């Protein structure tokens, strides 16, 4: 394993990954 | 935005890739507060026109609540020897609301006049008033030397000026007889090291200022999380949901956009709060209505544009939000 | 009026433990789905509450400290108890409270008390229509200087008398916060004779008195000069301390648990 | 300091006295805010090796 968007109020940005998800299954 | 990262970078060349410059808000348009009708106005000025008031540990109080106060009549501007304010000047009381106000009137010494404030200690302080912390309100104070003071001392009046531990905020002793002063309990009658509690003004009008009577008036003020039942001259500068909004809600000031959710809460409780101790949703104290806090849309710019000798071509981009305006 | 009952004997403090019993809803906050802590004035859990008891010769109403906070518990099948008094010297020397139930509303109001030796009120002819309604009131002759008065919600109590183990419970908590008064109150049925059932529940607010006396003691006045007689009626007396709960909040808000560690 | 929030702090003291109850609220979330970002560079340490 929202949490995510609560922290997100108070300044805390959480910047998404330049690599997603269904490219690594893409390369594995 | 090309010169954005000129001056990020600190430099007139700008290399290929994406560089983050400023970060973009969104402000308020409008202000949405609401709160019910005005219930009555507070006696400001008609204490001021008393013949004689009440001693320090005696304080006459007159219920009034519901902030805002009167501000008609305000003899408060350069009429009086000292003024000694403390929060916010009673002509500032009609943009903030109270729950409960107590109207005092007290006369004091010279050498007590520092010890007015909210929350301290001192002699009157503990022993017989304590200022809430709620108190936003002004310490207003005249010389009566003219008046009250008598050949030889004043004993009309009295005070009390030991007891055996400190007074809480908004608690009151009116009793004259012979108790514990210090630490150790003499049993009654005086003796055994321990001292006469209450206490007569020495005023003499031939003294200094620390022997001179000073009449004072305070207007006792209490701010709790009880829904507040007064906004402003005016109330409710009516809502338009789905908008970035500045509100002041059960004495909760934010800016978010105000939003309705399916939330259920209690009849008894007021707001909800998230688990980062932050306001997350409150309920409407004028009507019923349940309404969801949504703070406004913000983010970081990002500046994509190729080398310095390549092209000028800038492209900004928002990062986690979805642009309206453009 | 001041003439105690021929029948008013001090019972033996017997004592009981209290499963869940003595939480509630520290402050207004709504959350869901997450665990908060926090410390105020609570109940011990598995304490040892006095266990009390009324028939029909043997009654006792003792008098106990308020300083540190009380816990009330009380069950009932017909709703014997009318309320509370609170006051320091319980005379008219100074400020008193009451808690009147009349199974309509409930009488709040501060004045100034004479206080009967043995405060009472007037209950007879139960054979044709009884309707168990309150007649005489013996509480106070006089009162004067009214400094609170209050009226509460509507709400619906059953004075009906049965025979058995009893049916109806009601768990009271009264604190004070910096002269500030807040009243509990849960009703749930249960089946008890003697003891307490193994079981959980939560405690509502249902009134906050802005009041600012400062109440030393509680006697009681509940139950019903000397011919009068009592009942069949319990009701037990906690002691507060400053605890610290850690609670979970469900869906809907609802407290479906209470930890207190201090124990294990 | 005497409270968290900033507008409670604004609407009670003076613009002069205000400034030292800021100043505390000011360098108890520098020290706050600096202990987190060296946090995080010893734990991106062990996350590279």
């Amino acid at each position: 394993t929202d949490l995510i968007c609560a922290q997100k109020f108070n300044g805390l940005t959480v910047l998404p990954p330049l690599l997603t998800d269904e490219m690594i299954a893409q390369y594995t | 935005p090309l010169s954005e990262t000129k001056c990020t970078l600190k430099s007139f060349t700008v290399e290929k890739g994406i560089y983050q410059t400023s970060n973009f808000r969104v402000q308020p348009t409008e202000s949405i507060v609401r709160f019910p009708n005005i219930t009555n106005l507070c006696p400001f000025g008609e204490v001021f026109n008393a013949t004689r008031f009440a001693s320090v540990y005696a304080w006459n109080r007159k219920r009034i609540s519901n902030c805002v106060a009167d501000y008609s009549v305000l003899y408060n501007s350069a009429s009086f020897s000292t003024f000694k304010c403390y929060g916010v000047s009673p002509t500032k009381l009609n943009d903030l609301c109270f729950t409960n106000v107590y109207a005092d009137s007290f006369v004091i010494r010279g050498d007590e006049v520092r010890q007015i404030a909210p929350g301290q200690t001192g002699n009157i302080a503990d022993y017989n008033y304590k200022l809430p912390d709620d108190f936003t309100g002004c310490v207003i104070a005249w010389n009566s030397n003219n008046l009250d003071s008598k050949v030889g001392g004043n004993y009309n009046y009295l005070y009390r000026l030991f007891r055996k531990s400190n007074l809480k905020p908004f608690e009151r002793d009116i009793s004259t007889e012979i108790y514990q002063a210090g630490s150790t309990p003499c049993n009654g009658v005086k003796g055994f090291n321990c001292y006469f509690p209450l206490q007569s003004y020495g005023f003499q009008p031939t003294y200094g200022v620390g022997y001179q009577p000073y009449r004072v008036v305070v207007l006792s003020f209490e701010l709790l999380h009880a829904p507040a039942t007064v906004c402003g001259p005016k109330k409710s500068t009516n809502l338009v949901k789905n908008k970035c909004v500045n509100f002041n809600f059960n004495g909760l000031t934010g800016t978010g956009v105000l939003t309705e959710s399916n939330k259920k809460f209690l009849p008894f409780q007021q707001f909800g709060r998230d688990i980062a101790d932050t306001t997350d949703a409150v309920r409407d104290p004028q009507t019923l209505e349940i309404l969801d806090i949504t703070p406004c849309s913000f983010g970081g710019v990002s500046v994509i544009t190729p080398g310095t000798n390549t092209s000028n071509q800038v492209a900004v981009l928002y990062q986690g939000v979805n642009c309206t305006e453009v | 009026q001041c003439v105690n009952f021929t029948t008013r004997t001090q019972l033996p403090p017997a004592y009981t433990n209290s499963f869940t019993r003595g939480v509630y809803y520290p402050d207004k906050v709504f959350r869901s789905s997450v665990l908060h802590s926090t410390q105020d004035l609570f109940l011990p859990f598995f304490s040892n509450v006095t266990w009390f008891h009324a028939i029909h010769k043997r009654f006792a109403n003792p008098v106990l400290p308020f300083n540190d906070g009380v816990y009330f518990a009380s069950t009932e099948k017909s709703n014997i108890i009318r309320g509370w008094i609170f006051g320091t010297t319980l005379d008219s020397k100074t400020q008193s409270l009451l808690i009147v139930n009349n199974a309509t509303n409930v009488v709040i109001k501060v004045c100034e008390f004479q206080f009967c030796n043995d405060p009472f009120l007037g209950v007879y002819y139960h054979k044709n229509n009884k309707s168990w309604m309150e007649s005489e009131f013996r509480v106070y002759s006089s009162a004067n200087n009214c400094t609170f008065e209050y009226v509460s919600q509507p709400f619906l109590m059953d004075l009906e008398g049965k025979q058995g183990n009893f049916k109806n419970l009601r768990e009271f908590v009264f604190k004070n916060i910096d002269g500030y008064f807040k009243i509990y109150s849960k009703h749930t049925p249960i089946n008890l004779v003697r003891g307490l059932p193994q079981g959980f529940s939560a405690l509502e607010p249902l009134v906050d008195l802005p009041i600012g006396i400062n109440i030393t003691r509680f006697q009681t006045l509940h139950i019903s000069s000397s011919g009068w007689t009592a009942g069949a009626a319990a009701y037990y007396v906690g002691y507060l301390q400053p605890r610290t709960f850690l609670l979970k909040y469900n869906e809907n808000g609802t407290i479906t648990d209470a930890v207190d560690c201090a124990l294990d | 300091a005497i409270s968290s929030v900033l507008n409670d702090i604004l609407s009670r003291l003076d613009p002069p006295e205000a400034e030292v109850q800021i100043d505390r609220l000011i360098t108890g979330r520098l020290q706050s805010l600096q202990t987190y970002v060296t946090q995080q560079l010893i734990r991106a340490a062990e996350i590279r090796a």
